[PDB]
């Protein structure tokens, strides 16, 4: 668990945290893009 | 599943990495 | 023998030919020729546009003798090609862009000599410098009000490029003719310095503009800039708990803070950047 | 003189139909057509042109033809059709002008006082500013020459009137363009520019290394007027100029301190409203 | 001679080189001035004699050779700090 | 690689641990060159293992593409004498393998176990007992387009309804749905007639007997009508009966292109000689289709460009890219340039990065059929593959081109790379339906309609719900053609919305003020969502992972109804029937 697992374990974390970072990333420019094409198209 | 979460969260960095340069394109469209 | 869905392509050329002549002749309908060929029996290619000396009323227009006609072709043959005029135009100078009872007069002239001459549209009044109001059309008979006009083999000339305007549906479509839709061909020639009028030499690239006015416009700005940051204590501090629609009602008037404070610091970024900037140039590449 | 000469987009464009109705030959026709313009001012203009049937050998540049009989008929038309246009001059598609290219303005000399040719570029290599136009007199040099009779340049632009903004620019469309950015051009035209200066360094050496050695005529054109070139080459770093730098830059430098002074806290707002509108809508929600 | 360096010449080499002596070179070179193959100043504090313009002459083959030194010596520095200005901002300016 | 080996190979139990580990190295692999290394040895150790497993060792080897090794384990099957498990190494080798490899093995098969080669790669005993499947089941309707018939006039209409009941039986031989009358069937004319015979051969697909017995009235030479569209487009569905099955069917359509009419039979002629002959680099078929190509024609341009490139499918002989490319520069109609668009992309076929050179070259230019061409190839190089390589370029010139036709083949191409995961596409077409030009708002409805339609796909359906209310009308068309290809064989329990839809193209049906374009998606899913008597369904897709590519063929052909209407007839490659199936004997 500490030589076999913990090397996963311990690396998955960081594959989170940037997946956990970027979606707040994510829906602030998705909420930005809805603003212009609501100006577009009206 | 544990070499699967791996692999899996890898796939959801570059596939979501790939729409954070498409609203740069997007925004930058929609000024013009 | 059937209609399908035809195209009407352009040379570069006509448009402009199109408009200029229309907006010097602009409170009549003014006249033209339009000369091109008849590619297959599914589009239709005009590459040429003149015009011809003319008689106008308010209300009416005609043209004058018909000896310019031959003559004026016969001098078009011999230097480049022997060409086949396609159809004719004319103007409705701000109207519904929309074949008129004499236009209509004229087509039943032009149909019976040959079979798929085109009735064109310009109006350079209702176009802006952004896009261009071109119209096109070619008629039907009344004959065959009832049996079907098109076969209507696919949906390019049915639901694209609009549904028919309802001032132009009010004299026309789809009563007595059918509209058409028109493209725009370009060969690559032509399409290679169309893109490139706007530039200059390097004398523009390498100005710096004069550091008295430069730093005067910069004494300029600043000073009312000033000023637009007094008026922008008072509105932000103000704040008058009012359920901002009624904010953004007693704004329209004379109001104006954070409009103009945006647009200051944008123009006070983008002279100095540069004025610097062209002038490390100058430094960094001569001597 | 006319030092300058104002053309309208239509043409640069009606020249380029006519080297397409030719251009079936491929290999080398020269497109030759006649210029219609505004005798205005001491500025010029030009608004119209036409064609004219021309040809022209490989070997012995003297055999060439004009129409007189085809200019003077269809010139007779746009007259009838049009009385406000009169001619100015020609013009001819070359990329280079030929040794040919003198005759032909002494022809029609006689037709215009001061007739003005324009070569146009249906290919510009060159990324820069195509269509540049001549006019011709005589310099008689202290060789001894009967008539020194070359032409001299003119500079020129792009025309613009309010019909025909409308119809190119609807045009442009097929392409993306940013007009509208701020400091985006900015940055090319410094790029734009300095690939001109690289340009006219590679063709200046070129001709200076020909000139050297083995073959080309060495003569007092250029070599000592481009010697005066190498007289103005400022000395930029020494000791007064750099009190020029350390004076006027700073001064810029604070403006764009103010700037970015008040940006930051105009960016500072819409933080605050957007955190009360946040909360407060979500803690009466719940 | 001297490629524009520190051509601000004192009186001593004109007086040399002209030997004519030191109270004549400011009317000999005031004459030049007047015919205007040159376009320089004349300082009397130091009594040095800038010199700004001077008339194009004519020259020879090994005048081309160094030339073109000058001339590639210049032209290669500007594509090379062109590139400097490229590659600090490539998809910055489209 | 020998330490995995090791791994499979040592205290370690194999309950399915030799099972998912191919899983694994076949849906998330970086590339061709680390999954061979790895895949090739997994099959040895499955020679090696005492009981040789039969499924995979077929299922790695059409993945690794070896024509003679699948043929020396059927000789110790030879060997071994017993049909019982010389059996599923021989269908799964049918069904998912190319034709190609199919006629490259068949050499190394020839050199009972005698008849054997006859009964694995002709496929016949699957192509009558799916006719077996049909003439038994069919559960359908008259009273539907007895429904739909009240809409005579002079409209789409006639073309709307042959183009329903011949996608709702195909291949079931059944004509009692057109033969209640001959008048309304033969009131409109000029292409309808053209596809009034060409709908007929759908019908009849897959069946080799009644096509040349039935259609004796429509042989060009013995009625002579006024009508050669009615006698010219009855090879067009003789093409539509054989595919995929190549006989005297190429021969017989040869022979009468070499002497014909105008290109009023050389369409049907030639579009169904490249379907017969599809994929198989026929150089007689390439030889008349040189000459129907440079007739300089407008109305040859169908005819040729896509055959040829059918003929040429994955082929990419650079030769016959560079005279495609080479030809639609100069020439000066659109449907020459039309028909060679779809046909340069389809030359290449699943590469991943043999065609990037060209799919820049295309993009850069400025030809905006060109350009829209290079869209479909670089969706047919990367067929179900998850590279975001190819996702970068293709779309960003979904943003920023100034053509609506590149912009809807640009968002069209997604699915088509992405079908292999459904659940991405709708998290990154959504944003995409909301956008400014209907364009884009038409071709983000398609993308969810290729991808997700094998699926009752829950957030798909909740997407595609609001954009049948868009004032664009054929925005409001690729809505119910989505609609109908997301819940075929699917009946209230997969989703609720299946009979909430069943009554809204009948709501849209039956109204006199709607559109010709809006109601025209209606007709045409009525004959989607009861197709064959809910027998066949579409499938991109095997078990194996691999994917069926005349189905994609057909699924990208079928896009293009706005430029010609019965060339998305070409639909019947992509039903396929959901239907266990017992055998004991041969017979």
């Amino acid at each position: 668990g500490s030589g076999l697992r913990q090397y996963y374990l311990s690396k998955i974390e960081e594959l989170q945290l940037i997946v956990n970072d970027k979606s707040q990333n994510l829906r602030r420019l998705q909420a930005q893009r809805n603003e212009l094409n609501a100006k577009v198209r009206l | 599943d544990l070499y699967s979460r791996y692999k899996k969260l890898q796939q959801e960095l570059e596939f979501l990495e790939v729409q954070e340069e498409y609203i740069k394109d997007e925004q930058k469209n929609l000024k013009k | 023998a059937v209609d399908t869905a035809e195209q009407v392509y352009i040379s570069s050329l006509a448009l402009l030919k199109m408009l200029k002549h229309g907006r010097a002749g602009v409170p009549m309908e003014v006249m033209g020729l339009m000369l091109g060929e008849f590619v297959d029996d599914y589009t239709v290619r005009v590459i040429d546009v003149f015009a011809m000396p003319q008689s106008g009323t308010g209300v009416s227009v005609e043209a004058v003798d018909p000896v310019f006609q031959a003559k004026m072709l016969d001098m078009l043959k011999q230097t480049g090609r022997p060409e086949m005029v396609v159809g004719w135009y004319h103007s409705h100078p701000g109207f519904g862009c929309w074949l008129s009872g004499v236009d209509i007069n004229t087509q039943q002239s032009f149909e019976a000599l040959s079979e798929r001459a085109v009735a064109v549209v310009v109006d350079p009044i209702q176009s802006v410098k952004g896009k261009v109001v071109i119209d096109a059309f070619r008629l039907i008979n009344a004959n065959m009000m009832v049996l079907g006009h098109e076969p209507r083999q696919t949906t390019s000339n049915l639901g694209h490029l609009n549904k028919p305007s309802i001032q132009a549906l009010i004299h026309g479509l789809n009563r007595h003719y059918y509209s058409i839709t028109i493209n725009y061909r370009k060969n690559e020639l032509e399409q290679k310095m169309l893109l490139n009028l706007h530039k200059k030499s390097w004398m523009e690239g390498l100005t710096l503009q004069d550091y008295s006015e430069h730093c005067k416009h910069n004494e300029s700005v600043v000073k009312e800039m000033l000023e637009l940051a007094k008026n922008y204590n008072k509105a932000v501090e103000e704040e008058d708990k009012m359920t901002p629609e009624q904010l953004a009602i007693k704004n329209v008037g004379k109001q104006d803070p954070k409009r103009h404070l945006e647009e200051h610091v944008d123009v006070l970024m983008t002279s100095n950047i540069v004025q610097c900037l062209a002038a490390m140039l100058d430094t960094v590449v001569f001597k | 003189a006319v030092q300058k000469v104002v053309v309208h987009p239509l043409v640069l464009l009606s020249v380029v139909d006519h080297f397409n109705r030719i251009g079936k030959v491929g290999n080398q026709k020269r497109v030759v057509g006649v210029l219609l313009g505004s005798w205005q001012k001491k500025v010029l203009d030009v608004s119209n042109s036409f064609a004219v049937p021309f040809d022209e050998d490989d070997k012995d540049d003297s055999v060439w033809f004009l129409d007189h009989d085809y200019l003077e008929n269809m010139y007779g038309m746009f007259k009838k059709v049009n009385a406000r246009e009169r001619i100015v001059g020609w013009y001819h598609t070359g990329p280079k002008l030929h040794k040919n290219d003198i005759a032909i303005n002494e022809l029609m000399k006689r037709y215009c006082p001061n007739s003005v040719l324009v070569i146009i570029d249906v290919k510009p290599k060159d990324l820069g500013l195509p269509t540049e136009a001549y006019i011709s007199v005589e310099e008689v040099h202290d060789d001894g020459t009967p008539t020194s009779k070359t032409f001299e340049h003119v500079t020129s632009e792009i025309g613009a009137e309010e019909a025909e903004e409308v119809g190119v620019e609807h045009l442009l469309r097929d392409i993306k363009d940013t007009t509208v950015g701020t400091l985006s051009q900015r940055i090319t035209n410094q790029v734009h520019g300095l690939k001109g200066l690289n340009s006219k360094l590679l063709d200046i050496r070129s001709y200076l290394e020909k000139v050297a050695t083995g073959k080309l005529p060495i003569n007092h054109q250029i070599i000592y007027q481009l010697q005066d070139v190498f007289n103005l080459l400022p000395d930029v770093s020494l000791q007064e100029f750099v009190k020029a730098f350390y004076l006027k830059t700073n001064d810029q430098m604070v403006v764009v301190y103010l700037a970015s002074l008040i940006r930051s806290v105009v960016a500072l707002h819409n933080l605050i409203n957007n955190k009360i509108a946040n909360r407060d809508a979500e803690k009466k929600e719940g | 001679t001297r490629p524009a360096n520190h051509r601000q010449l004192t009186f001593e080499e004109i007086a040399k080189s002209a030997k004519i002596t030191v109270n004549e070179v400011e009317l000999l070179v005031m004459k030049a001035l007047s015919v205007g193959l040159v376009k320089g100043s004349i300082d009397e504090v130091d009594k040095r004699v800038h010199m700004t313009w001077v008339q194009p002459r004519v020259l020879d083959l090994q005048q081309i050779k160094g030339m073109k030194d000058r001339l590639e010596f210049w032209c290669t520095d500007v594509k090379s700090m062109e590139m400097l200005v490229e590659h600090q901002a490539h998809d910055i300016l489209t | 690689l020998d330490v995995f080996e090791k791994t499979i190979l040592e205290s370690n139990d194999v309950p399915g641990m030799l099972a998912y580990s191919l899983k694994l190295c076949m849906s998330l692999m970086q590339n061709k060159q680390f999954r061979n290394k790895v895949l090739r040895v997994l099959v040895k150790i499955y020679m090696n293992l005492e009981k040789p497993d039969f499924i995979n060792v077929c299922q790695c080897l059409i993945f690794l593409d070896d024509p003679q090794a699948v043929s020396d384990i059927l000789e110790k099957l030879v060997k071994e004498d017993n049909l019982l498990m010389a059996y599923q190494i021989c269908f799964d080798l049918y069904e998912s393998a190319s034709q190609q490899f199919l006629s490259s093995v068949i050499q190394n098969l020839r050199t009972d176990q005698t008849l054997k080669m006859i009964k694995i790669l002709s496929g016949e005993m699957a192509i009558e007992l799916h006719l077996q499947f049909l003439i038994r089941n069919n559960n359908t309707d008259l009273m539907i387009l007895k429904n739909t018939k009240d809409a005579v006039r002079n409209s789409v209409c006639h073309t709307a309804t042959v183009i329903a009941n011949s996608f709702m039986h195909c291949g079931t031989t059944s004509d009692q749905f057109l033969r209640d009358n001959l008048e309304w069937l033969a009131r409109a004319t000029n292409w309808a007639k053209f596809t009034a015979t060409a709908s007929l051969g759908v019908i009849h697909k897959g069946h080799e007997k009644e096509a040349l017995q039935l259609m004796a009235t429509y042989l060009p030479k013995d009625t002579s009508p006024g009508s050669a569209y009615q006698e010219g487009g009855g090879l067009y569905a003789l093409g539509l009966i054989h595919a995929n099955h190549g006989g005297d069917i190429i021969d017989y359509l040869l022979n009468q292109l070499k002497n014909a009419s105008n290109d009023i039979v050389r369409h049907g002629g030639s579009l169904g000689l490249g379907l017969a002959a599809m994929g198989t680099a026929r150089q007689d078929v390439y030889d008349l289709l040189k000459t129907n190509l440079y007739q300089d024609d407008a109305v040859t341009g169908e005819a040729a460009g896509l055959a040829l490139g059918l003929v040429m499918l994955g082929s990419k002989n650079a030769q016959a890219i560079e005279d495609m490319v080479g030809y639609a520069q100069e020439t000066q109609h659109e449907k020459i340039l039309r028909g060679l668009a779809v046909g340069i992309a389809l030359v290449m076929y699943g590469r991943m990065e043999e065609a990037d050179a060209l799919i820049e070259s295309l993009c850069r230019d400025k030809d905006p059929i060109l350009r829209r061409s290079g869209m479909y190839t670089v969706a047919m190089a990367y067929c179900g593959s998850g590279n975001n390589k190819a996702i970068r370029r293709l779309l960003h010139v979904a943003v920023s081109d100034v053509n609506d036709d590149v912009r809807r083949a640009a968002v069209e191409s997604l699915g088509f790379i992405l079908f292999r995961t459904p659940e991405q596409c709708p998290s990154v077409v959504s944003l995409l339906s909301e956008s400014y030009n209907p364009h884009v708002r038409y071709g983000a409805a398609m993308a969810l309609g290729i991808c997700c339609a094998g699926t009752g796909n829950k957030e798909a359906i909740n997407l595609l719900e609001p954009m049948t209310n868009d004032p664009v009308n054929y925005v409001r068309q690729g809505a119910l053609i989505a609609s109908a290809l997301i819940m075929i064989q699917q009946t209230e329990i997969t989703c609720p919305k299946v009979n909430q839809f069943r009554q809204l193209y009948s709501k849209v049906i039956n109204d006199k003020h709607d559109d010709v374009m809006a109601k025209f998606g209606a007709i045409l899913a009525q004959g989607i969502l009861d197709a064959g008597g809910h027998n066949v369904t579409i499938s991109l897709q095997s078990r194996t992972g691999h994917t069926h590519m005349p189905s994609v063929v057909g699924v990208l052909v079928f896009t293009q109804f706005w430029f010609w209407f019965p060339l998305s007839h070409f639909l019947s490659l992509a039903y396929t029937p959901t239907c266990v199936i017992g055998l004991n004997k041969d017979l």
